[PDB]
């Protein structure tokens, strides 16, 4: 499982 | 090789993405030949801002942020490091 954020 | 750079924030941001695995540690896996435990990486640059004017490139790895390891680290391990200070951030990246 992967997650982007935004920064 | 591992190198620093140092980003300064706008009022929209430092102009960049991080993307990664939630959960901590995992199977090994090189980064130009050397072994790490997962790394978050630098999944977007926007074009002219201050990540990409500092010199991050689309695809570097994570080593550090703000002089804590993020070897193995969690999503939001790496996320809460990089909002931790009010301004600047640091990251030592690797460049793939």
């Amino acid at each position: 499982e992967e997650w982007e954020t935004v920064m | 090789s591992p190198r620093v750079v140092r980003i300064v924030k706008s009022e929209s941001g430092y102009g960049f993405n991080v993307r990664g695995q939630v959960s901590e540690g995992g199977q090994l896996r090189s980064i130009n030949g050397e072994l790490y435990a997962p790394l978050q990486h630098v999944s977007a640059v926007l074009p002219g801002g201050a990540a990409d004017r500092a010199g991050v490139r689309k695809g570097d790895r994570i080593l550090e942020v703000n002089g804590v390891n993020v070897e193995g680290a969690t999503h939001k391990q790496v996320v809460d490091l990089i909002r931790a200070g009010e301004k600047e951030l640091i990251l030592t990246v690797l460049s793939v």
